[PDB]
Order: structure tokens, then sequence, then C-alpha cells
């Protein structure tokens, strides 16, 4: 993985040694080159994972998440450089450095063989993410958003550390390849019940599980655009990736331990989808939309079927592009009217015809129109949970209806109707913004032609 | 083989070419609508060749040209089914769509986004042909949802209008409720039969098919606006008139019926499913025909006519007559699309007036529109030997002589009578009597795009039923022996309906004032279903959202003031050392 | 219930402005200043070539040399055989039916 | 807020429109419209205003019982079939400010005339604000009525968005 | 037959008994309401008509609304828990006994 | 192009034309037009391409995996042996998935090919499909997303113990 670690590290001297007016050009250009080389990780085999060294490996689960991570860095750079234009040069370079350091931790997190190494990197992502929100958010309550985000995580992550160290003592190793062969069944006991919860609750908070989700809308409303993009697209999936890995060593106890979380997820997805129908902050609506989509991922992971794991992988990738695109669309309006209130600026299709098309496409993928990979992932989960219990189709189907309702409600409210009379600063869409939207949706739709590369190891 | 399979795919590839040219390779904005219309007319010709080969020898084939994805033991391929139903439906849909686009070139002439309008109509047609040729449930789902979203985009065409946006979202709402049935059937078929391909489902021939078919029936109920998920179809009249003509004839609404026809190998062995679809169609056909009796908006009368006709098709499915139900889809397409185009002709000549109470006296002022409307109405009401007669009277005869629910049979017959009444209502209030429109007369139908498009559909409404019925192979044994009173029932009830309708229509001319009855209000306000359900259900859902870090932080803050609120006195601190030393010994024995 | 004299005067003053504004929405003769049956068949003949013949060539080439070269990609319903037919592949003759009772 | 005279006149118009929805035919409507008018003319000279209010209240109870459940609505009136149909084509005039110079070059005459209006607006604004200050009592406006211009060369205060509003059929 | 108002269908104003008895106190209140409306209208209009203004006219009423709004918990989880748990216990019992049909079930 | 034994098709029986009408058959003339205007130019392009292909004949091979000891022969926790056995079991699992896919393709082709007579004439394919699905279900069903040769063996031994008990009670 050094061919990705080192050039990512070199982005830092590139940014600091660039001419003052070239920092965005150079960092964007070279981060795109790193993203191109990331496609060499597609050398996956049917039986064995791609095991580079004693520290790093890449299977079909981590590879799509790696590609998404390195694709997202140039997009965040493009999305950030406008609202940071007045920032002084050193603080701009520090901002870009946080984004680069976030990529560094993320690609190492997704490729670590040993689970303590994954833990340290998994925890290290907190620092630049917290700094990005509290330093470069606009509003007063970004400070509280940082503390909620920080302490929700550490409330779950410290028990995980204790469990991980306990598991190594008992088993002798935390190398994930070793765990596949030395794994032993988890028998029933109160000790194993708390081992299970310690192994899982940290990832539940990240997803976030319904009932542990209130940090997320708080974080999004305060974060700058790049913060929301990485948070929605990658940082949530750290918990999804963590669960997909650690469930290996939790059988058969997951059989009955999953129930309360499945109930929270299955009911939570309806609750959060309904909440979206009444949200007045556009960013908060997209944040609640993520909670609803990630509830499906949690169910998929917990029921542990080949179909559910494939759906979970596709849903995680598909949501990452879709939700990141929606924050970018929401942010493009915000950079004109300086408000996140959804009802403030209406009828924008009359004023911004092509941005209306991007809104339309983002909404269509959000409601999982066939054959977008959004639907492929959702459909696979719906398929698998029906076998788990046929009654789940009722909650799955109802959630589909509500998702279509709030997705299109977003579109109708902001883009259709009459334009607000007094808002007279809706300038034409910039090339940067149109490129940013298209750099989300085009790869997302191209993945329809070859979905297999996002379906994960169970494919 | 090679000509059959190549030309059937050329039909589909040709339709997508105007969409690809939007990427500006060789794009002529000056007359994009003419370009789109020409492709539809050429696709119709290319599709008539494999249809002719099918009629000749019964040639049918499946094309699985592209392997898209394999999920363990489930291989998904782009797969096309060129069979009876697709070979007959595609030329009809293309022929009707050919007229509607030619009509649209005149109706939407002043729309500044006419180019986008024709792209959306073309996409709407493409998604329907995906749906009709699909050989596996996933490919069929693509078309299913595609027509749903194209109907959202076209119903909400005038997006500055709140009621247009509301109607567009309502169609999405009701169709996604029916989509719950679609995914249920998909999940049952995968779990129990390990497949989404129609070939394997029919081969395995499950006998416990109640669950998958109930799902399909639910999906059909949403798509074809059967009672329960029915209000969105009349609301869809928000769209421009060409949208209604194409929505109600050759695309969206018949998809629900088409899905059930695709699955007749399963439904023909399930009496329980037959009983359900029979009663669903019966209540639908009667209820919507009853709504139509009092409607004053010409587009809504025709929309409720489509709902009633859809209910009849559902009834035909319920009596285990899938091929008859399919014949009614084809025949219905010709004259229903013509009726909308005639209403559009009137509305355009009356400066966007749609209330029939402000029409009248158009019989001579608009001769060609009058001729087509009379033909269309007589075709709809089963006038012997016109296009509608060749399906409806076979359907009524088959129902009359079947082992059936008796109440459903009576409801269908009364609905047939009601068809005559609301057809007379359009003719009487639009064409007869005295002009009730404003004083500046801008009546003019002398446009070739208008005359020709209606002319081609008028010819379809005369001969299409006869031509189609004499070319399709027999797949059932039609019932032809029956008592005279079962043989003539549809004709007799139709004639009584006309007679009754004429007495009522002429009574409006008497100088008597009539108060509203309860039945009149029930009919005019649609059984109150929209008023109650569209207020109560959104209110209950939109309200139910309304109806600890703070505590932990409060606990720590309080525990901090206990620890730190200290006097700073030497005496008190060292006194606490003594208590600690005493406790360490007496209580915990740390000295042992 | 008529207008008051101040209401009339304001409406008159606005009316004069609105009509002057509407008059000014008329384009001038030079606006927009822009930057610098045989026809039936030929237009129809070129359309048939580009939108039918070329696509069918491509599809036929694709079906013939890529799709039909794989098993079970294009599956036909086999032809119906009636009593009295002759098979082309083998020359077999299908016997007639038994003689019908008169009806 | 509405006078008694306004309420009676509103009811008469509303009653006549619903009666037309019932009668449909013009000859039938003419007959019953005159009968309806005679019911209003009967109590035209009622000077007992408590009695007059009773007449109107019963009249409105009668109207609610006898109204048409689906009355005729003019196509572009609120609730009609063409209401707001053309809103999507209405584009505010400030949007032209953002046109690219090559787009503006396609309409040199139009954009020169637009500059004159923008100059008229700029030079008038201070006098409009001043006129409104002088004519507004201490408490502020008590009603929404706006005044005319009082001198020569003045424009009626707050005119821009009335005068330059989109055309009803803008495209 | 009198009108019965409902939550989703209000009393018509022409049928409201308080619309025909308007006293001096009621008229005074209406004037006070019109005065508040007119004052806000002028404040809005002086900005909306200002030729030099480019941007958004911030509405404190809108801000107060979003601020106020941005400021049945185990029962359904328990209910759904017993529905799915009861269903899966029944299903598991039949598979162990062989009484559930899974002849062609090889996708999960 | 493919093995006719793996993807069999019965011999094809096409009746000869037998016109009972003096009217010309439009399909016959369209067929001749299709041959002249579509097939021949298509065939000419293909023959040029194949001529280029014959000048550069190079080969690829189907990979052969030697057999290695199964998980049954692996000592507990001996990852070097377990690894090779696990990888072999995973390759076999993918192969068995494609074996089922082949049999399902046979079944579906027969259903379309036999038309309205499929229910009777596709019995042999239906039976073969029924058996392979049962064998496939026994091997791999209910293992879960974290499947392994170990879990697969545990299932077989559970099945073998249930079969030994039932035979004993008989
Ligand atoms: C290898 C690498 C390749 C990279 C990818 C290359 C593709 C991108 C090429 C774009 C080139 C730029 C260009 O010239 O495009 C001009 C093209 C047309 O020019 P325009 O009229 O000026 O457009 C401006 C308006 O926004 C136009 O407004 P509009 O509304 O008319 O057009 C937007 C349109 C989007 O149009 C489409 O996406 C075409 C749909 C056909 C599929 O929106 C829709 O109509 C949504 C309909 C979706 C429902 C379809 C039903 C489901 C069918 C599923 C079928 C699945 C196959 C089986 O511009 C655009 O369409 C912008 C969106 C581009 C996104 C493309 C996504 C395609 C999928
Ligand atoms: C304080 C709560 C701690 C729970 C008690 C865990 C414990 O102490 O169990 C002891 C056991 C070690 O005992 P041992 O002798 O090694 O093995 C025989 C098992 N009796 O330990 C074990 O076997 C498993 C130890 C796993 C480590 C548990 C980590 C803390 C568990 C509590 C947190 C779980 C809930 C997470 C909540 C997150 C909030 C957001
Ligand atoms: C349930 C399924 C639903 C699926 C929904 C999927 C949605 C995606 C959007 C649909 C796209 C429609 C077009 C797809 C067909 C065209 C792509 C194609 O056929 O090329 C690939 C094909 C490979 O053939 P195959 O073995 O089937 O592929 C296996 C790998 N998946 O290549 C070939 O075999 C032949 C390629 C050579 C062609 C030679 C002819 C060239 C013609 C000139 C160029 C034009
Ligand atoms: C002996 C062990 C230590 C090994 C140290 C090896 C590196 C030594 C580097 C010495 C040269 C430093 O160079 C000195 O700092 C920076 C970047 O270089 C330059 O100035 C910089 O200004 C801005 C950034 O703020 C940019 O335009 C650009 O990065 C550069 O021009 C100075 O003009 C140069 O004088
Ligand atoms: C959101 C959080 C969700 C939390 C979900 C909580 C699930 C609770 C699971 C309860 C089962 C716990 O695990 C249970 O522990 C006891 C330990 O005494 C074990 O039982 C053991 O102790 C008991 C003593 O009472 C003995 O009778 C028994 O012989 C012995 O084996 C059980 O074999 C095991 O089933
Ligand atoms: C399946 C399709 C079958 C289509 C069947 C068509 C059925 C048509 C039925 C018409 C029945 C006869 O309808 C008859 O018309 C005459 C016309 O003078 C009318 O007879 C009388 O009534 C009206 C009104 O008072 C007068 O305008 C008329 O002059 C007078 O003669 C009546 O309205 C009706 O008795
Ligand atoms: C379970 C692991 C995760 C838990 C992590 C806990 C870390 C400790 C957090 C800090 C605890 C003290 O932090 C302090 O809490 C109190 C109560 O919320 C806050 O107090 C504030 O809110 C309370 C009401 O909620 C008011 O009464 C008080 O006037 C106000 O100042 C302080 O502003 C905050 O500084």
């Amino acid at each position: 993985m050094l061919k990705y670690i080192i050039p990512t590290i070199m982005l830092m001297p590139l940014t600091w040694l660039s001419k003052n007016n070239m920092i965005w050009v150079n960092s964007t250009a070279h981060s795109l080159l790193i993203s191109f080389t990331s496609l060499l990780l597609m050398n996956q085999f049917g039986d064995n994972s791609l095991n580079f060294s004693l520290l790093f490996f890449s299977d079909s689960l981590s590879t799509p998440l790696l590609i998404l991570t390195m694709w997202l860095l140039p997009l965040m750079l493009m999305a950030s450089q406008h609202h940071l234009s007045k920032e002084n040069l050193t603080r701009k370079k520090l901002f870009i450095t946080m984004l680069i350091s976030l990529q560094l931790f993320l690609i190492m997190t997704f490729t670590a063989m040993e689970l303590i190494l994954f833990y340290i990197l998994f925890e290290a992502t907190l620092v630049p993410t917290l700094i990005i929100i509290t330093r470069w958010g606009n509003q007063t309550e970004r400070l509280n958003a940082g503390l909620y985000f920080l302490f929700y995580t550490l409330a779950g992550s410290l028990p995980l550390l204790v469990a991980l160290i306990y598991i190594q003592n008992t088993v002798g190793s935390l190398n994930f390849l070793m765990l596949q062969y030395w794994v032993q069944p988890v028998h029933n006991s109160w000790s194993n019940v708390f081992m299970w919860l310690a192994c899982m609750m940290a990832f539940m908070v990240k997803m976030p599980l319904y009932g542990l989700h209130l940090w997320l809308p708080k974080a999004h409303v305060e974060a700058p655009i790049a913060g929301s993009m990485v948070l929605a697209a990658v940082l949530l999936k750290l918990g999804g990736y963590g669960m997909l890995r650690i469930t290996l060593i939790l059988n058969p106890m997951t059989d009955f331990m999953a129930y309360p979380f499945i109930m929270l997820s299955l009911w939570g997805m309806i609750m959060t989808s309904s909440i979206c129908l009444r949200q007045t902050d556009l960013k908060s609506l997209i944040a609640y939309s993520s909670v609803s989509h990630m509830a499906l991922v949690i169910v998929a992971i917990l029921i542990q079927t080949p179909w559910s794991y494939m759906g979970a992988t596709a849903l995680m990738i598909a949501h990452g592009l879709t939700s990141s695109m929606l924050f970018c669309l929401a942010n493009s309006n915000y950079e004109r009217i300086h408000s996140r209130t959804m009802i403030l600026a209406r009828g924008l299709q009359t004023l911004l015809p092509l941005m209306a098309t991007w809104w339309l496409l983002a909404s269509l993928t959000n409601l999982a129109l066939p054959p977008t990979i959004n639907l492929i992932g959702e459909l696979f989960v719906v398929m698998s949970t029906f076998s788990w219990s046929n009654i789940t189709i009722i909650l799955m189907g109802v959630n589909m209806v509500i998702t279509a309702l709030y997705s299109l409600y977003m579109l109708i409210m902001t883009q259709r109707g009459k334009y607000t009379y007094h808002i007279n600063n809706i300038s034409p869409s910039f090339t940067r913004e149109n490129a940013l939207m298209s750099l989300h949706i085009l790869p997302l739709l191209l993945l329809t032609l070859n979905p297999k590369i996002i379906l994960g190891p169970l494919y | 083989m090679n000509m059959f399979s190549s030309l059937s795919l050329v039909t589909l590839l040709l339709l997508t070419m105007p969409i690809m040219m939007m990427s500006f390779n060789t794009y002529k904005p000056s007359n994009y609508p003419l370009y789109v219309k020409t492709a539809i007319s050429y696709a119709f010709i290319t599709s008539m060749i494999p249809t002719m080969m099918f009629i000749h020898s019964g040639q049918e084939l499946i094309i699985s040209n592209w392997h898209w994805l394999t999920i363990q033991t489930l291989k998904l391929s782009l797969s096309f089914k060129m069979d009876y139903f697709s070979m007959m439906f595609i030329p009809v849909a293309l022929f009707v769509t050919w007229s509607i686009m030619e009509f649209s070139m005149w109706y939407m002439y002043s729309d500044p986004n006419i180019n986008k309008f024709f792209k959306y109509l073309l996409l709407f047609l493409i998604t329907m042909l995906i749906l009709v040729t699909a050989n596996n449930l996933f490919q069929l789902f693509i078309g299913w949802e595609g027509v749903g979203i194209m109907s959202f985009l076209l119903i909400g065409w005038w997006y500055g209008r709140a009621d247009a946006n509301t109607a567009a979202l309502q169609a999405i709402l009701y169709n996604r409720i029916g989509d719950i049935g679609f995914i249920l059937a998909m999940a049952w078929f995968l779990t129990n039969l390990n497949t989404w391909d129609l070939q394997q489902i029919f081969m395995l021939n499950p006998s416990d098919s109640n669950m998958p078919l109930i799902g399909l029936a639910l999906a059909a109920t949403g798509k074809s606006a059967q009672f329960g998920l029915h209000p969105w179809l009349p609301s869809a009249m928000e769209g421009p008139t060409p949208v209604s003509a194409l929505l109600h004839s050759s695309t969206m609404v018949v998809a629900g019926i088409f899905l059930l026809i695709r699955f007749y190998p399963l439904t023909e062995n399930n009496k329980y499913i037959q009983s359900i679809t029979l009663c669903l169609g019966a209540i639908t056909t009667l209820f919507t025909a009853m709504c139509a009796l009092t409607q004053n908006d010409i587009k809504k009368i025709i929309a409720f006519s489509t709902s009633s006709q859809l209910g009849l098709m559902m009834v035909t499915i319920g009596i285990n007559q899938p091929y008859l139900a399919f014949l009614h889809i084809c025949t219905h397409a010709f004259f229903k699309a013509m009726l909308f185009m005639c209403s559009g002709s009137i509305i355009h000549s009356l400066n966007d007036e749609q209330d029939i109470r402000k029409m009248g006296g158009l019989f001579k002022a608009m001769p060609f529109t009058t001729t087509a409307l009379i033909v269309g109405s007589l075709a709809l009401t089963g006038m012997p030997f016109l296009t509608g007669f060749y399906s409806k009277d076979l359907i009524i005869e088959a129902a009359n002589t079947s082992y059936t629910n008796a109440w459903a049979l009576l409801m269908t017959l009364i609905a047939t009578s009601f068809t005559a009444i609301y057809s007379t209502r359009i003719i009487f209030f639009a064409l007869l009597g005295q002009p009730r429109f404003p004083t500046l007369v801008n009546i003019n139908e002398n446009n070739p795009l208008l005359i020709n498009s209606i002319k081609r559909l008028l010819i379809g409404s005369l001969f299409a039923g006869y031509i189609i019925s004499n070319n399709i192979p027999p797949t059932t044994i039609p019932q032809m022996t029956m008592p005279y009173y079962l043989k003539t029932t549809a004709l007799i009830v139709t004639i009584l309906g006309f007679i009754l309708a004429l007495e009522i229509s002429n009574m409006t001319k008497n100088l008597k004032y009539h108060y509203p009855s309860n039945a009149f209000k029930f009919s005019t306000l649609l059984g109150y279903f929209p008023t109650i359900m569209h207020r109560l259900a959104p209110y209950m859902n939109l309200s139910m959202s309304q109806k600890l870090p703070k505590t932990i932080s409060l606990a720590q803050m309080k525990a901090s003031t206990l620890v730190t609120n200290q006097k700073g006195l030497i005496k008190l601190y060292f006194l606490s050392f003594l208590i600690t030393i005493l406790i360490s010994m007496i209580l915990f024995n740390f000295h042992e | 219930s008529g207008y008051t004299p101040e209401e009339k005067l304001r409406l008159q003053q606005l009316r004069e402005l609105r009509r002057r504004w509407l008059k000014d929405q008329e384009l001038s003769p030079r606006e927009p200043v822009l930057p610098p049956v045989i026809y039936k068949t030929y237009r129809h003949s070129i359309f048939a070539f580009t939108h039918v013949l070329i696509p069918v060539w491509i599809i036929h080439y694709y079906l013939k040399y890529h799709v039909t070269t794989k098993p079970y990609t294009i599956v036909e319903k086999k032809p119906r055989i009636f009593p009295g037919d002759t098979i082309l592949e083998t020359g077999e003759v299908i016997p007639p039916m038994k003689e019908f009772p008169d009806q | 807020y509405l006078t008694h005279q306004q309420k009676v006149l509103r009811l008469y118009k509303r009653a006549l429109r619903h009666l037309e929805s019932w009668c449909i035919h013009r000859d039938k409507y003419r007959y019953f419209a005159c009968l309806l008018r005679a019911r209003f003319d009967e109590h035209k000279n009622e000077k007992d205003m408590v009695k007059a209010t009773q007449l109107l209240r019963e009249a409105e109870e009668e109207f609610w019982h006898g109204q048409h459940p689906q009355p005729y609505i003019f196509p572009e009136s609120p609730g009609g079939t063409s209401y707001e149909r053309y809103e999507c084509y209405k584009v505010p005039e400030w949007c032209l400010d953002d046109w690219h110079p090559s787009e503006k070059a396609m309409y040199p005459d139009y954009f020169a005339k637009r500059e004159q209006w923008k100059k008229l607006r700029r030079e008038s604004w201070e006098r409009e604000v001043k006129q409104l200050q002088e004519e507004t009592p201490v408490g502020g406006p008590r009603t929404e009525a706006l005044p005319p211009a009082r001198k020569q060369g003045d424009l009626p205060p707050l005119w821009w968005h009335i005068v330059t509003r989109p055309r009803e059929r803008p495209m | 037959p009198k009108y019965e108002a409902s939550r989703l269908s209000s009393l018509p104003t022409t049928l409201d008994p308080a619309e025909y008895d308007i006293s001096s106190e009621t008229r005074k209140a209406q004037a006070e309401r019109l005065a508040i409306r007119s004052r806000l209208k002028r404040e809005y209009q002086l900005q909306y008509y200002d030729p030099s203004r480019r941007g958004v006219i911030e509405d404190p009423a809108l801000v107060r609304w979003t601020y106020a709004r941005s400021a049945f918990g185990i029962g359904p989880l328990v209910f759904w828990y017993y529905v799915f748990k009861t269903d899966r216990d029944r299903k598991e019992k039949l598979i162990q006994e062989g009484k559930l049909d899974r002849t062609f079930n090889i996708s999960y | 192009s493919w093995d006719k034994d793996v993807y069999p098709e019965p011999p094809r029986r096409t009746p000869a034309p037998s016109p009972q009408t003096s009217l010309p058959n439009p399909i016959t003339y369209l067929t001749k037009a299709f041959d002249l205007l579509v097939d021949r130019p298509v065939t000419l392009v293909r023959e040029f391409i194949e001529r280029q292909h014959a000048k550069n004949k190079y080969y690829y091979y189907h990979r052969e995996f030697r057999r290695v000891p199964d998980i049954t022969e692996c000592q507990e926790k001996d990852v070097l042996c377990m690894f090779e056995a696990e990888m072999q079991w995973r390759r076999d699992y993918k192969v068995d998935q494609e074996i089922v896919n082949i049999i399902q393709e046979r079944l579906k082709a027969c259903q379309q090919r036999e038309g309205e007579s499929h229910r009777q004439n596709c019995a042999k394919e239906l039976e073969q499909f029924t058996q392979v699905v049962k064998a496939y279900q026994d091997r791999y069903h209910d293992l879960g997303a974290h499947y392994s040769a170990r879990k697969c063996l545990a299932k077989q031994k559970q099945r073998m113990l249930a079969e030994r008990k039932a035979a004993k009670e008989a």
C-alpha cells in the first residue's frame, strides 16, 4: 500500500511548497492522479485476498472503499476552495493538510490486517475531522457539534479497545487472516454478551444506529462542505466496514444479539424517513436521509447472508456518492443565499436550469431508481431480509414509499413552484460547480454497467 | 431467425437514437419534434416485419444478448421476449404514439421547451417497451419504475403550478405503494424458485402461488388505478393533453394489466387469485364509471372512462381470459387516444376551456373533430363491428357464461350501461345545442398535423379490431353457445344506457330548478375518497414525527463542584486525612 | 365604492410607465444580431440509411458473430408441425390424421 | 373588514355564478337569474339593520345548502385548470444583469433601452423614499395604500416591481 | 342541517356567527391588525424596491420559525420484536422438523 | 463455438413451405432483401477481420489447479494447510455455482424451445435441475456470509450424524 501512502504524504509538501496562487490547482491535479492509480487495486482473485505485506491487505470489500476515498479528496478540494477564498494562505494550506491527513488515515484504516492497527487509524480519523468542523465551521454551535461527535465516538470506542486487547490475549493474534482460521464459536454467557457489545457499539455509533444518531445531524449542520462530504461518504462507512469484519468472530452469538439492533434499524429507517418530510434545514434533511439508508446497511450486516453482504457493500458505495452530491447541491444554493432553510429559495429551475438537472439525478438515485447501484444495493438487502422474515417486506416497502416522497419533496420545494421575489443574487452556475456535480453522478451511473466491482467479497 | 431477431432489436435501438443525438453529435434543434416523430414512424414499420413473421408461422424467440451480472446461482442478463404479447403490442403502441407526436407538434407548438417535451415522450415510450419486452423481473422492474418517473415528469410539466406538482407527486405515491407488491413477488420468486426469469418461473410452476400473485395484483392495482389506489389517474389530468393521450392508451396505465397477463400461466391455476382480481375490477369499473356521470371537466370524464375500462380489463383477468384482456388493451389504445386528441382539439379552439358547460354547438363548427368524437364514442360503447366491439362483447359474453361471482357480473353490466351515459354526456354537452363559449370565435381545426394524426387513429378505431382479431392465433376455446339474452346483453344494456342518458340530458333544458341529491354529490366528489383520504392520511403521517448527554454532563458538573468547593483551610484538609486513616483500618483492614 | 382621486392618479401614473415598459420589450429589426419530392425522398433516404441500415448492419454483425456464438443466447420456440408436413432437414413426411367422422 | 353592502354584493355574485353552474343553458340561466335578482330586490330597502343582517345570514345558510359541489371556475382563476400554468416561464428582469456580454451583444437596442430605465430608477429612488417619509404619520402606515407622485418629474413611490413585472404570457 | 366543522374542514366564514356581529372593539382590533401588517409591508417594500440591494431580505419571522422548529419509544420496538421473534421461532421449528418447503431455496 | 454436450440442443425439424394461396409471401421477399443488403456486407466485413486475425494466431489457456489436501486432513489451527484447503474449497464453491447456472440455463432453454409442450417435454431437464439444487443446497446452504470449509464440514458431519441415527432406528 506504500504506492498509495507515500504519494498521499507527498501531497503535503506539494501544497506547502506551491506558489501561493497554485495551491488548489496543484493539490487537485495530483490528488486526481493518485485516484487514477487506485484502480490498480482491482486485481482481486476469486479465492484469496490481495495481501501485500504483514501490515496491509486489500480484498473486494476494502478496494471500492479505497477508490471512493481517493476519489473524494479532489472533489472536496474543488468544493472547498470558494468559501475559503478569503482565508489567509497559511490557513488554506493547513485546511488542505487536514484533508490530506484524513485520506492518509482512511486508506490505512481500510487496508490494515491487524485489528489494533485498524483501531488506531480508525480513531486517528477523529482528529482532522474534529479540527475541520470546529475550526472551519461558520456557526457558534460547531463547538458543541465537535464535542458530541468526539464523545459519542469515544463512549463506544474505548470498550472496543478493551475487547480487542482481550481477544488477542485469548486467541493470540488480531491479524484478520489469522482470525479467519483460528476463529472459535462464541458461547452464551454474560461475559460474551458484553464482549459482543464492546465489539459492536463503536461501529453502531458511527453508522449511526437509530437511537445513537443525533450527533450526525448536529455535525452536518455545523460542518463546512468538505467536512460533510467526507463524513457522509466515508466516515460513516468506517463503522459499516468495521462491523463487516468483526462479525466474523461473533458467531453464533450474533443470532440473538442482533435482534434489538435490527428492531432499532427496521423501525428507525421508517422514523428517520418520516422525519425528512418535516425537516426545514436542507443539510439536516440530508443528514436524516443518511440515517435511514444506513439502517438498511446495519440490518444487512447483522443478518449475515451472502446476498445481504453484497447489498451492504453496494449500498455503502452508492450512498457515499449520492449523499455527497446532495450536500454539494445544497451547498451551491447556500453559497448564493447564505441560508440552509429549504423553503427560503424556491423555483430555482426557472433560474438555474442545468443545476435543476443535477438535483433531479441526485434525487432519482436517492430514491433508488432501477438500475442505479442505489437500487441494486437496496434490492439485495430487501431480498435477503425477506428470507430472514417475510414480514420485513412491509417495513421495507413502506420505507421505499416515504423515501420517494421526501426525495421528490426536496426537489419540488427547492426547484419548482415560483421563485422567491426578493432573492435577486442567484447568479448563473459556475463551471466549477457543474463539474463537481458531474464528477459525482457520472461515475455513480457508470457503475450500473459493471456493478460486480462494488458487490464485495461475497460476489 | 436472423432477420427476426435483428429487426426486433433495431426497433428498440432506433427509438434511442434521438436521445443519443441530444449529446450534440448531429443535432438539429430547428425541428427536433419532426425528428422524433419520424423515428417513431420508422420504428413502427420495422416492427411490423417480426409481427408479420409471428402471424405467419407463430415465430417467437428470446434474446439474451448481454450477460450483465451473476449473483452466485442467479445470472442476470439483458433479455428480450419477442412473443405473442410483445409482437402485437409494440406495433400498436408505436402507431398510437406516432399520431400523438404528430398531434403534439401542433398542440405544443408554442411551448418554449417543446424539444424537451418530445424527449420526455420518447423516454416515456422507451421505458414502456422495456417493460413489455422484458424477460426477467429485474429488467421488467426497470421499465416499471421508468414509466412511473416519466409520468411524474410529464404530469408536472407546468412546474410553476402547485396543483401540477401535487398531482405529479400523487402519482408517484400511489405507484410506489403498488411497487410494494412488485418487490414482494420478486422476493418470493427468488427465495422459492431461485430465479427472476419468466422461463424458470413457468417451468417450476409453483402451486402455492397466493403470496407472489397477491403481490403482482397489488402492483397492478397501483399501476392500473384499480379501486383503492385509483385517485391518481384522474388527478393526472394536470399534464398537457398529449401526456394524457399517451398515458391512458399505450403506456403507463395498461402496464398493471400487462403484468398480470404476463403471469397467466400462474394465475390460471389459482382460483383464489381469480376471485380477488374479479371483484377488484368489478368495483373499479362501476365506481369510476359512476364518478364520470357528473364530471364537468372533459379531460376528467375521459380519465374516469380509462379507469372504468381498466377495471373491465381486470375483470377479464378475473374470469381467466388473459388473451381477451390483452385484446382490449390493443383496441382500447386506438379510440381512447383519439378521444383525448379530440378533446384537445376542442380545448385549443376554446382557448384552454375544459368545462363542458361552456362548450356546446360545436357539431358543425368543428366537423372533423365531431366525426372522430362520434366514432370514438361509438367504438368505446361497443358499437357492432368497430374496434371496441371485437374485445368488449367477447368479454361480456365470456363473463356472462363463466362460473363467476354473481355480484361482480352485475356490477360489470351496470358499468357497461354507464359507459353509454357519460359518452352521451360528452357528445350532448360539447357538440349539440347552442354555443356556450365566449364571443370571440377562434375555432379552427384546419391544420394538417391535427387532421392527419386524428385521421390515422380514426381509421384504427374502425378496422384495427377487425384486422387484429382475424390475424392472431386462437389460444382458448371461445364460448359461442348461449341463450339469446346472454348473447345480446352488452348491446341491450348499451342501448338502454343511451336512451336513459338522452332523457336525462334533455331534462336539463326544462325551466325547473333541482336541488342536489346525496347520490349526485357522492358522484361529483368521487365518493369522497380523495377528500377524506388525501386530507387524513397526509395529516396523520406528517404529524406523527412531532409526537442523555444533558444528564451525564449535569452529573459531572455537580460532581465537580463537590470536589472543588473547598475552604482552603489547613485544619479541614488534615482532619480529612485522619478520617481516611481511620477508615482504612477499621473498614477495609488495609493494615493487614 | 369607486376609486378615490389619489387611487386614480397613482393607477394612471403606473399605467403610463407599464405601457412604456411593455413597448420597450419589442425587438428592433436587426435583433437578434447573430454571429456569422426529390428533397422528400433524399431526406427520407438519408434517414433510412443512418437510422435503419447502419444500425441493422451493426446489430446483425453483433448477433451473428458474438451473441449466437454462445450457448442459449437466442432461443427459438421450435416450429409447429402439422399432420402432412415435410421436414426440410431430414426429408421426413408427417403422416396425415385419422379420417374424420362426418359432422 | 367587509361592509354589510360588500357582503350582500359578494353573495349576489357568488350565488349567480353557482346558479349558472346548475342551469348550464343560457335561456334557462337567464330565467332563473332574474328570479334570483327579484329575491334581492325584495329586501333592497330594508332600513332595520338588525333585520337586514338576519336576511343575509339566512341567505348565506341558503347558499351553503344549495351551492354547486363542482362550480364553474374561470381557467386562470385560483383553482382553475390554467391557474399558474405560465409561472414557470416568468423570469425576473434582474436575471438579464447576469447575461454574458456575448448574449447582450445579440440585443444591442434592447439593452441600451434597459439602461435608460435603470437610470430612471436610480435617480428617482431618493425622492420616492423622501415622499413616503413626509406622508407617513408617526406611528407608521396604518394602511397599505401608496400615494401618487405629486410633482412633475416625480414617479409614484415604489413603482419598479409593478411596472417591470413579467408579462402574463412571457414566452 | 347545520355545518359541522372538523379539524380537516373548517367552518366557512359566511356561516360563522361572529362575522355578522362586529362591534367597535372588533373593528378596533382589525385596525390594529391592519396597522401591524402595513408597517411590516412598508419595511419590506423599502428594501425590496431599493435599486442598490442585491441579496436576500432576511425575514426574522422565518428565522424564528426555523429556530423554534430545530430546537412511542420502546413500545413499537417491543411490538416489532415480538412479531419477528415469534415468526422466526415458528419458522426455525419447521425447518428442524422438515415441515418447511425449501426445495429450490439456494439464495439467501 | 461451444460444447454441444454441455449445452445440448435436440435436432431441429423445420417444415417445408406449402403455400395454399396465389398471393406472394412478403416475408420471402424481405428475407431475400435482408440477405443481399444486410448479411452479405456484414459477412464481407467479418471475413476481412478474420483474415487479419489469421496473420496473428496466439493462444490462451485454461488454468489448471492441482488438488491439495482438504480441510478434513488439516491439523487444528495449522494455517498453512488450512489456507491451501480453504482456497481450494472456495474455488470449488464458485465452480459449483456455475454448474447450477449451466443446469438452469438448460432448463430455461428447454422451456422456451418446447413452447406449449414444455410441461411434458422438459421433464428430464426439470429432474436434473431438481437434483443439482438439492446437492448444492446440502453443501452450501445456511453457512452464512462468513462461510468456510470448516463450517461446511461441520454441516456435513451434522447431516451424516442425522443419517446414521435414522438408519439405526430402522
Ligand atoms: C541540513 C539538514 C536540513 C535539510 C533541509 C533541506 C531543505 C532546505 C531548504 C532551504 C531552502 C528554503 O527555501 C526558502 O523557503 C521557501 C520555500 O523554499 C521560499 O518561499 C516560498 O514562499 C511561498 C510559500 O510561502 C511560495 O511562493 C513558495 O513555497 C516559495 O517561494 C523561500 O523563498 C526560500 O528562500
Ligand atoms: C441494546 C442491548 C441489547 C442487549 C441484549 C441482551 C441479551 C441478553 C441475553 C441473556 C442470556 C445471557 O447468557 C446467559 O448467561 C448465563 C450465565 O449465568 C448462562 O447460564 C449459566 O448461569 C446460570 C446461572 O443462573 C446456570 O443456570 C447455567 O447452568 C449456566 O450455564 C446462560 O447459558 C446464558 O444463556
Ligand atoms: C353500441 C352502440 C349502440 C348505439 C345506440 C344508439 C342509441 C340511440 C338511442 C336513441 C333513442 C331515441 O331517442 C329519442 O330521440 C328523439 C329525437 O326526436 C327524442 O324525442 C323527443 O325528445 C326530445 C326532447 O323532448 C325532443 O328534442 C325531440 O324532438 C322529441 O321527438 C327523445 O330524446 C328520444 O325519444
Ligand atoms: C459515557 C462516555 C461519554 C461521556 C463523556 C463525558 C465527558 C464530560 C463532559 C463535561 C461534563 C461537564 O460539562 C458541563 O455540563 C453541564 C451540563 O450539561 C453544562 O451546563 C450547562 O447546561 C446545564 C443544563 O444542561 C445548565 O444547568 C448550565 O447552567 C449550563 O451551563 C456545562 O456547560 C458543561 O460545561
